[PDB]
């Protein structure tokens, strides 16, 4: 059969696939990254410091 | 799992408790009475000093 062959191995062809492969996965990186979370909204919606005053009468 | 969908903040509110309740009762505890008498008298003592 022809994957059975040492010469698929060390395959260049595939080798260069992976390097423009992950070339172009570090160039896109950032934009994988822009994906947002809403638990600051919560933590601005939800966090009430006390607000009672102090009255000593 | 659905705590984004809500709104909890009636369901938990900040007490209205004074610490300086605890404050003061702190201090009575460590005081003696003889002092609260002697800052009766220092209170007594600053109104005639008011009034002179």
């Amino acid at each position: 059969l022809i994957p059975v062959s040492l010469v698929d191995l060390i395959n260049i062809n595939i080798i260069f696939y992976i390097l423009l492969l992950y070339t172009l996965l570090l160039f896109f990186i950032p934009l994988f990254l822009a994906s947002i979370n809403y638990t600051y909204h919560y933590i601005y919606k939800y966090y009430n410091y006390n607000y009672n005053f102090i009255n000593n009468n | 799992e659905e705590c984004m969908f809500k709104d909890t903040r009636l369901d938990v509110l900040p007490p209205q408790v004074n610490p300086l309740n605890a404050i003061l009762a702190q201090h009575t505890a460590q005081t003696p009475v003889h002092r609260s008498l002697e800052k009766r008298l220092w209170t007594e003592v600053r109104a005639t000093a008011v009034s002179e």
